[PDB]
């Protein structure tokens, strides 16, 4: 065989590159940032109809001012979320304040490359981390198993990512309202999903300065789906 | 580094099997047959020694049947050295329980712990598994007389009658044929010997190639006795059933 | 903590334990239950150092409950008492020992007999027809030596117990705020509400 | 200490050791879980190539984790004991610190977390086991049924099956189970569970085990004759 | 740095063989012949002294070794592996028995400890099995005289008489014809010398042969007097002269 | 085969191919020399000027150990630095326990044993440097050369790198023509000449000279660098000889 | 310190003083001895300031982590036991704490737990903790009924701290009041003993031992 | 081929392929330039994005008031190495009340990278670094390679198409070395230098990244509208 922390002749780490392929097989997750807030949405993708879809938990709270969505080998994300929640609460204990979104993301990404022959392999899951703070305002971050993180105005990850990203390139502008961003996530999710989009197989969430991080109900999302269909038929 | 020479003893095959456990079972199938039969008033343990030499000391010998405590014994099939490592651990475990609770260890609890040790060697550590299968014969005041088996996988099951080692397929068919629930010990003694006599790879079954033991309540009033048979006692019981 | 008593009669074991919890010059509580059910037919009362008592009792409770689930079987009172003794015997040579004295009352369902064990913080175990920890014994033992018989009923045992509490309330220096009484028999564990 | 990374990614983005652990689950005996209006039922297959067995002492397929939660499985039997032991210890630890028994979701999350840890730790292989975990939360009457698998993912199910020929019995349950109206009674819930196993088993003699769990720590295992009556009734209605 | 070999070097093959143990037994087959015979009042163990060079002093190299005053050992196979096993065997007799019970262990239990050490080299990380088979003779009060063989796997068997190494097949057959249950110790020494002449090719005298017995107690070899219960070692190594005396009436 | 894939494995010849492969990395490096003299030792080294952008005199390659030992090396520069860091720890623990500064032969074996230790396991790589080193102690002057295998000897003169053969030939002539001995100041001059003559084997990029010395009379038994007037005087002597 | 909390018909009243001392030196008159753990949980502080302040703050962080992990507010029982298990680990090391964990949840209702540095943990309806606990008990016990109104209960809590503030040399400064209901805790102001004593003396006619 | 499985293995010609493969990761990275005069030392860096919706990856990192670096290659490795430098600079200040020499900073980075090339299990660092600083011996510029080699220079560049800027600085050597007491002119020369490595893309306001340190100037970084002056 071969070492776990080996470089390829092109100068890339084999295991990190292979973990990126696992993330491409994962279910779609989309995030959009506005001046009124940040929206996070995901495809649930139940493997069978007998599975109770509401138990599928791919959107997660880290703190009141920071939320998180995931895609790939979702079981690997549990220890990442556990670390994030501890990091956020620990900083509040040491400094009597909220922790910056960027500083939280950096703390999670420090775990990434702690593998070799530390854990036995990289994480096989990517994360969209959304939040707000007083200094840099509303923010969206894409955290990879390479240990790298980029800030984004909008970003998609998972199987329908390259198609959804191209659509986000055209649709995003700096004046988007929160409502406009909610509909836009639903629209793009409906496009890249296999099965027909409804309130049971897709889930929305958002983070605002005033109310903090909130996962939407199935009743609330269902109305936004109905509002979306009506507007597309209106021209 | 040393990665080059690692056999990876604790991995799955593409079919979802454990290579080393399967190969350890293949090893055990060439070992001398051992039979355990459970009657209403006792338990029999019978085992065949591996191709004997005439200059072997037979009376002061122990290969197949071992005593774990006063109420529990085991029959061995596989590598003897590996078995003794496990037997000493089981003996210690029994004494820990007695020290802690002031009661003799229940049979299943002893069996489970020994089987859990075997399981560990198949999931972590990178070491080869123990090439040993046990038949456990014992008594306690909860379930009475009990027969169990364990194998390198660390999986264990309970039985009325069972064989391990060589020719188990043929031996299990014969036991399934003649066994019934209201059976006595003396009948079970006869069944055990008759089954070995028909499944053996030797020309004829003799006293010097056997190990035998019973666990009866044949002591005086409500107590269990372990009898490990002497050579002359095996010679007599073989004549008494008309095999020689 | 202070007063814990135990009496074994024909068909049951009766435990009586004081209700007071006192710190400094203040009685902080007068309804404290100084006991834990270890299994359906086994009960343990306790007394000693603050904090240690409950921590130890609950630790034993958790271990016996774990055993019950694992084996789907109830350990005998003798077996439980031996486990508890060993834990205290380990403790006495630790960096910081458990300063807790206990009584274990149980009904053995296999033998159909009640059993009472007295164990101190050193790990000193004895089976007894009647037992006590602390200063209580200096009054109750002589009293029970006189009035106790081995063939007594549960009702007779409760009257015998009333006689002990009355004596303690007369001659003990501290106000221990009465006792909670519990009975252990073939049908399990129950509490006497009016004592 | 033995350090080797046994669970690793491949070029196509798969972890073969985790996927091969799923094959071990596929080899295991079938296990099914169905939840009704006021109960959950766990059914389990037992292979009949083993006669001369002693059923008194042989390890049962369904295990109590606490007085209100049960766990069944499919896959390597020895591996399952390790998960069951860890779960039982955590159950008692939760009661000790939180002064309340575990929820079914919490217990599942713990067992699933253990399985995940064995997929990215050095010197260990994944568990060759998938589990069905069922019960009722403390002071609650809503039935709970969860599933776990070697990778570590877990989820809730109205009804679910695992093990060999599980795709056949899942097919049966998908058309026979109505979300709008689940099995109203205990009898209806057991019958549907037995029916689903009869699609795969062979004979309805000493091959099927049934365990019923009701609210407030009310768990009981059915005997041979009790199960056989369900088998006799179903076959007579079939001939039509 | 550090021992990265934490995994087993002996594993099961598809056919069920343990390769390294088989290969270790092959090394024992190549080794020089050694034997052991049990009499009514004693035990004898013998082997050829294969010299590496005539300039080498074969007296300095001892193939027959004292383990306790009443237990001795000989081998066939790899010499260096044997030497370190003798060191470990001598030590374990003290640490796991004499320092606990105040007396030397019985033969069967000392053998059981040596067998354990050899079994661990079959399963532990980063080691090969021992390339030797041992013959261990000994006496103790409650079992009397006894002879044991120990193989690379860690298995051990009790024998009336046996041989191991180069010409063990022929030597075992020779011992079957001559062995009975009424043999005196001197008769067993005579048969030991006859059996060994068949496997030896070159010179056959007291200088090329190494032989030791487990017999009566030797007060003269004790080194002190005054304690009645201490009567001396039962292990004795026969001298070069003592062997030649028995080769004349052969 | 496959005997060359792992360190500490003997080939059927009895050779350790991984060490021989490390020697190839030394042969690829720049030239460095050592000259033993009347009452001390001199060290010199070739520094290739890759670009105009290199700061002259500010990429120092010769290293001091303690206050009386000098070390130069050819091959993988980082590996050499690791060896010197160990050397400095070895010398420090000697002086701590025994008071006196570490003797040169004592120091030589400390490095030797450490390098040799990296040929004993497959979990480490051999060193990719040959090290010329020495100094003055109670018994006088000593010059040593140490190789990837762990082998070292004493030397009258020593050389290693890409131009080792040219430097060896020139060193042999000095030993023959000066049987009674060579002075410290002369040995500095000669060291310059030999580096310049050895530069003919690396003449694409022009180079920078760097010398150091230890002498009982000239430097009072301590290790110093040659700079300024004495350095330029040695450069001019070398320039006159090539033409 | 003097701190108290009692259970009654309309929930829980919690009252504390605000003095800090180093021997006979009055170090502060304005110390906060109640800690707001969440909208439904309160913690009281007696003993060492650093010990109480540090660990009860640590407790709040552990409670926040519970509701993030379990998607549910922590019980008063579980919250109090985290603290009691923590201090038990330090038993003998010299921590000095007398605390009360007070709050409401659905499953428990209004609940009070006493927790101290030698590991004692007690559920109860009434507790007074601190150097002036006995002075508070004297007034509180003699006037307590379950059927007290919210208005009367608030006053009794206030009046009991005032009693201890007056007689205990190591208690004083001001009174801080809290009321805990099914909807959460409500703050009922800071009350300086400088003004409150005379106001109570005049209106109530009590404190006749003092020169008017 | 057969000798590139790990860092502990030499090739038949004496090469360490895993170290060479790490060197390759630097070549793929975005360009970054370094140069100095006698009074000041400057870093210029071209930042890279994922797409138009993403941010630009930050290339420059501060180590102390008087020292910092720019990166090219694996960014997480630069974070580990810079953190080590931050600790070493800090150890010098707390224990000796001494600002760490830039030359010693290099020696410490070399020795840390080397240990990862001689042991089994580990891997080389996959990043190159340009370290600038002002200490007691004036301004300094260092180039770090993960092979362990550290070099002090007047000017240099690393990353993709870094040969263009390296050639320019080789021509401009005599000019920019004498830019003393004039920060803006030394930056202008650095901006003109990095421009020789551009293809199809030009320097924009959220693309460029500059950093400076000197005699009466602490290590500071300029981004955004603060670099509009130099376009
Ligand atoms: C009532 C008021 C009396 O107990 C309350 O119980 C309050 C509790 C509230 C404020 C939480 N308790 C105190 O005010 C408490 C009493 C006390 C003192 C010392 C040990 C235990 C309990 N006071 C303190 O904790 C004071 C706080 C103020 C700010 C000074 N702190 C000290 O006395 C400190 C630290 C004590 C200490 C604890 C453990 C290890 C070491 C030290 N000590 C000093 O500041 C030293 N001293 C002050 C006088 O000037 C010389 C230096």
């Amino acid at each position: 065989d071969r070492g776990v922390s080996t470089f390829s002749p092109e100068g890339r780490l084999f295991q990190v590159e292979y973990s990126l392929e696992a993330i491409k097989l994962g279910s779609t997750a989309i995030g959009i940032a506005t001046k009124e807030g940040v929206v996070l949405g995901v495809e649930k993708r139940a493997t069978s109809p007998l599975l109770e879809s509401d138990s599928i938990e791919k959107i997660v709270e880290i703190d009141r001012h920071i939320g998180c969505a995931m895609s790939g080998l979702t079981a690997d994300a549990r220890s990442m979320i556990e670390h994030a929640r501890t990091a956020a609460v620990t900083h509040n204990l040491y400094y009597d304040e909220d922790i910056n979104v960027e500083s939280l993301t950096q703390s999670v990404c420090d775990l990434a490359l702690r593998f070799g022959e530390l854990m036995s392999r990289p994480f096989g899951v990517a994360l969209l981390i959304a939040g707000h703070d007083a200094d840099d305002g509303y923010q969206l971050f894409h955290a990879e198993p390479s240990g790298t993180f980029y800030r984004y105005n909008a970003k998609a990850i998972g199987s329908g990512s390259e198609g959804a990203q191209a659509e986000l390139l055209n649709e995003w502008h700096s004046s988007l309202t929160l409502k406009e961003a909610e509909l836009l996530v639903l629209k793009i999710l409906k496009q890249v999903m296999e099965e027909k989009l409804d309130e049971n197989n897709a889930q929305l969430s958002c983070i605002t300065k005033q109310d903090g991080f909130k996962i939407y109900d199935n009743e609330k999302t269902a109305e936004l789906i109905k509002e979306l269909k009506e507007k597309e038929a209106a021209e | 580094g040393s990665r080059r020479y690692d056999s990876r003893t604790t991995i799955f095959s593409p079919e979802g099997r454990l290579y080393q456990v399967e190969y350890a079972l293949e090893s055990i199938s060439h070992a001398g047959t051992a039979i355990g039969i459970m009657a209403s008033d006792g338990i029999v343990l019978a085992a065949e020694r591996k191709v004997t030499s005439t200059l072997l000391e037979q009376d002061t010998s122990t290969e197949k049947l071992y005593k774990l405590n006063d109420k529990i014994a085991v029959a061995v099939a596989g590598l003897t050295a590996d078995a003794e490592i496990l037997i000493n651990t089981a003996r210690i475990h029994a004494q820990n329980y007695l020290k802690t609770y002031n009661e003799d260890i229940p049979v299943e609890i002893l069996v489970r712990r020994l089987s859990d040790i075997k399981q560990g060697y198949t999931q972590h550590g990178g070491l080869r598994p123990f090439g040993v299968s046990f038949i456990y014969a014992g008594y306690d005041d909860r379930y009475g007389y009990q027969l169990y088996t364990s194998n390198p996988s660390g999986n264990y099951t309970g039985w009325k009658a069972i064989s391990v080692g060589a020719n188990t397929s043929a031996a299990q068919t014969l036991l399934q044929m003649d066994y019934k629930d209201d059976m006595k010990v003396d009948d079970a003694i006869e069944l055990a010997l008759k089954t070995l006599s028909k499944t053996t790879d030797s020309s004829a079954l003799t006293y010097d190639r056997l190990e035998f033991a019973t666990i009866r309540k044949g002591a005086n009033d409500g107590e269990v006795y372990q009898k490990i048979f002497k050579p002359q006692e095996i010679k007599d019981i073989l004549v008494k059933t008309g095999i020689t | 903590m202070d007063i814990i008593l135990g009496i074994r009669v024909q068909d049951s074991v009766i435990l009586a334990s004081s209700k007071a919890v006192t710190r400094g010059i203040s009685v902080l509580k007068d309804s404290d239950d100084k006991t834990r059910q270890l299994s359906p037919h086994t009960l343990m009362s306790f007394a000693g150092e603050a904090g240690d008592t409950v921590q130890f009792a609950e630790y034993i409770q958790a271990n016996i409950q774990l055993y019950s689930i694992r084996e789907d079987y109830e350990l005998s009172p003798q077996a439980v008492s031996s486990f508890v003794r060993q834990e205290l015997a380990k403790s006495i040579r630790s960096r910081r020992p458990y300063q807790v004295n206990v009584l274990i009352g149980g009904y053995d369902k296999k033998k159909n007999k009640p059993e009472l064990y007295q164990i101190d913080y050193l790990g000193t175990k004895v089976e007894l027809p009647y037992g006590a920890h602390g200063y209580s014994g200096f009054y109750t033992f002589s009293l029970l030596d006189h009035h106790y018989r081995p063939d007594m009923t549960t009702e007779e045992g409760l009257d015998l117990l009333k006689l002990c509490v009355q004596e303690l309330e007369k001659r003990m220096p501290m106000d221990f705020k009465g006792v909670i009484v519990k009975i252990v028999d073939k049908d399990g564990i129950r509490q006497v509400d009016d004592f | 200490g033995y350090d080797r990374a046994l669970s690793i990614f491949s070029p196509d983005g798969h972890i073969f050791q985790v996927e091969y652990a799923l094959e071990a689950v596929k080899r295991g005996t079938c296990a099914v879980g169905v939840k009704g209006k006021n109960c959950v039922v766990l059914g389990c297959e037992r292979r009949s190539t083993l006669k001369l067995q002693d059923t008194r002492i042989t390890p049962s397929k369904v295990s109590k984790i606490d007085s209100h939660v049960v766990l069944s499985f499919s896959g390597l039997n020895a591996d399952s004991r390790i998960l069951i032991e860890k779960a039982r210890v955590e159950a008692q630890s939760h009661r000790l610190t939180l002064e309340d028994p575990v929820t079914v979701e919490y217990l599942t999350r713990y067992v699933a977390g253990v399985q995940q840890r064995y997929t990215q730790s050095g010197g260990v292989r994944p568990f060759g086991v998938s589990t069905l975990i069922a019960g009722f939360d403390p002071r609650d009457d809503e039935p709970k049924l969860y599933q776990t698998e070697p990778s570590g993912i877990y989820s809730s199910w109205s009804a679910q099956t695992i093990g060999r020929n599980s795709k056949t019995v899942r097919e049966f349950l998908e058309k026979n189970y109505d979300r709008k109206e689940p099995p109203a009674t205990v009898e209806e819930c057991v019958k549907l569970t037995v029916r689903s196993l009869l699609e795969v088993v062979q004979t309805g003699a000493k091959n099927i085990e049934i365990t019923v769990v009701k609210p407030d720590s009310d768990i009981v295992a059915l005997s041979s004759e009790e199960i056989n009556q369900y088998v006799t009734q179903i076959e007579q209605e079939k001939q039509e | 740095m550090t021992d990265r070999y934490s995994f087993s070097l002996t594993t099961f093959s598809p056919s069920g063989k343990l390769g390294q143990i088989d290969y270790a037994l092959t090394a024992v087959k190549q080794g020089v012949t050694s034997l052991g015979i049990k009499a009514t009042n004693g035990v004898v163990i013998a082997t050829e002294k294969k010299s590496s060079s005539p300039l080498a002093m074969s007296e300095t190299l001892s193939k027959v070794s004292l383990l306790t005053p009443d237990i001795g050992a000989v081998y066939s196979g790899m010499g260096p592996d044997y030497r370190v096993l003798v060191d470990k065997s001598r030590k374990v007799a003290h640490t796991s028995y004499k320092r606990i019970y105040g007396e030397y262990p019985p033969t069967k239990l000392l053998v059981s400890e040596v067998a354990k050490i050899m079994q661990e080299a079959t399963q532990s990380g980063g080691v090969r099995p021992f390339g030797v088979s041992l013959l261990i003779a000994g006496h103790d009060e409650f079992n009397g005289f006894s002879l044991y063989q120990v193989d690379p796997s860690g298995s051990y068997f009790p024998w009336k008489a046996t041989a191991i190494g180069k010409g063990s097949v022929a030597a075992k057959t020779f011992l079957e014809k001559r062995w009975n249950d009424e043999l005196e110790l001197e008769d067993a020494i005579h048969i030991a010398l006859l059996t060994l002449k068949e496997s030896v090719e070159g010179e056959f005298n007291g200088d090329t042969i190494e032989l030791a017995i487990i017999g009566d107690e030797n007060p003269d070899l004790l080194g002190y007097t005054g304690i009645p219960t201490d009567k001396g070692p039962r292990f004795r190594k026969l001298t070069s002269q003592e062997i030649n005396d028995r080769l004349e009436a052969l | 085969t496959g005997y060359d894939l792992s360190n500490s494995v003997f080939s059927p010849d009895g050779r350790n191919f991984q060490v021989e492969y490390a020697v190839k990395a030394v042969e690829n490096g720049t030239t460095s020399i050592g000259i033993k003299c009347n009452d001390g030792v001199v060290f010199a080294v070739e520094k290739l000027i890759t670009s105009k952008l290199l700061v002259p005199q500010k990429n120092v390659k010769i290293q001091v150990v303690d206050r009386h030992i000098g070390c130069v090396y050819s091959g993988l520069i980082p590996d050499g630095r690791h060896l010197v860091n160990r050397g400095r720890e070895e010398a420090a623990s000697f002086k701590k326990l025994y008071k006196t500064p570490i003797p040169i032969p004592a120091f030589a074996d400390r490095l030797g044993q450490y390098v040799q230790a990296h040929t004993l396991y497959n979990s480490v790589r051999p060193f990719g440097v040959s090290t010329i080193f020495g100094g003055v102690d109670k018994n006088g002057a000593h010059l040593y050369m140490l190789e990837p295998s762990g082998s070292y000897w004493g030397y009258k003169g020593a050389a290693t790198g890409k131009g080792r053969q040219s430097a060896k030939a020139e060193l042999e002539k000095l030993v023959d023509h000066h049987p009674e001995g060579l002075s410290a100041r002369e040995a500095v001059k000669q060291a310059a000449k030999i580096i310049y003559l050895a530069h003919e084997d690396n003449k694409e990029k022009d180079f920078e000279l760097e010398i150091s010395w230890c002498s009982l009379s000239e430097t009072n038994g301590l290790h110093k660098f040659v700079k300024g007037d004495l350095l330029q005087e040695a450069i001019d002597f070398a320039q006159k000889e090539i033409n | 310190t003097t701190t108290l909390a009692f259970r009654f018909q309309g929930g829980i009243i919690v009252a504390v003083d605000s003095r800090a001392t180093a021997g006979n030196w009055v170090a502060s008159q304005t110390v906060k001895k109640v800690i707001e753990i969440n909208p439904f949980l309160l913690g009281t502080m007696a003993g060492g300031v650093a010990d109480c302040q540090f660990w009860e703050t640590w407790l709040g962080s552990q409670c926040r982590l519970h509701e993030l992990r379990e998607k549910e507010r922590i019980s008063v029982a579980a919250a109090s036991k985290i603290l009691s298990n923590l201090v038990y680990q330090y038993k003998g090391a010299g921590l000095s704490m007398g605390t009360m964990i007070c709050g409401y949840t659905r499953k428990e209702g209004p609940t009070i737990y006493y927790v101290d540095s030698d590991g004692t943990r007690l559920k109860g309806d009434i507790f007074c903790v601190g150097s002036g606990q006995t002075f508070a008990y004297g007034v509180l016990d003699s006037n307590y009924k379950w059927d007290l109104s919210v208005e009367d209960a608030l006053y009794l809590g206030k009046r009991s701290i005032l009693a201890a503030a007056h007689r205990d040399a190591y208690s004083g400064g001001s009174v801080n009041l809290y009321h805990v209901t099914e909807d959460g805790w409500i703050y009922h102001g800071n009350h300086d003993v400088g003004e409150l004593f005379w106001k109570v003396k005049e209106e109530e006619g009590s404190f006749n031992n003092v020169i008017g | 081929n057969n000798y590139d499985g790990d860092t502990v293995t030499f090739s038949p010609t004496g090469r360490l392929f895993q170290v060479e493969y790490a060197l390759e990761a630097i070549k793929q990275g975005s360009v970054t330039v370094g140069l100095r005069s006698n009074t000041h030392a400057v870093l210029v860096a071209l930042k890279r994005n994922a797409d138009e919706l993403s941010s630009y990856q930050k290339k420059i990192i501060k180590c102390d008031e008087h020292m910092g670096l720019s990166l090219a290659g694996l960014a997480p490795d630069a974070r580990v190495l810079s953190n080590y430098l931050r600790q070493q600079c800090n150890y010098s200040s707390l224990v000796f009340n001494r600002k760490l020499a830039v030359e010693r900073a290099g020696h410490l980075l070399c020795d840390k990278a080397q240990k990862n090339t001689q042991s089994y299990g580990g891997r080389p660092y996959g990043v190159g670094l340009l370290i600038i600083g002002y200490d007691k011996s004036g301004a300094h510029l260092l180039e770090f390679q993960p092979s362990g080699n550290v070099t002090e220079l007047y000017g240099t560049a690393i990353g993709a198409r870094s040969q263009g800027a390296k050639t320019y600085l080789e021509r401009t050597l005599d000019t920019f070395i004498k830019i003393d007491g004039n920060p803006d002119e030394l930056i202008k020369a650095g901006v003109e230098a990095i421009s020789q490595s551009l293809r199809d893309e030009s320097l924009t306001v959220d693309n460029l990244s500059i950093a400076i340190v000197g005699k009466d100037t602490p290590f500071t970084i300029y981004d955004g509208e603060a670099v509009a002056k130099y376009i």
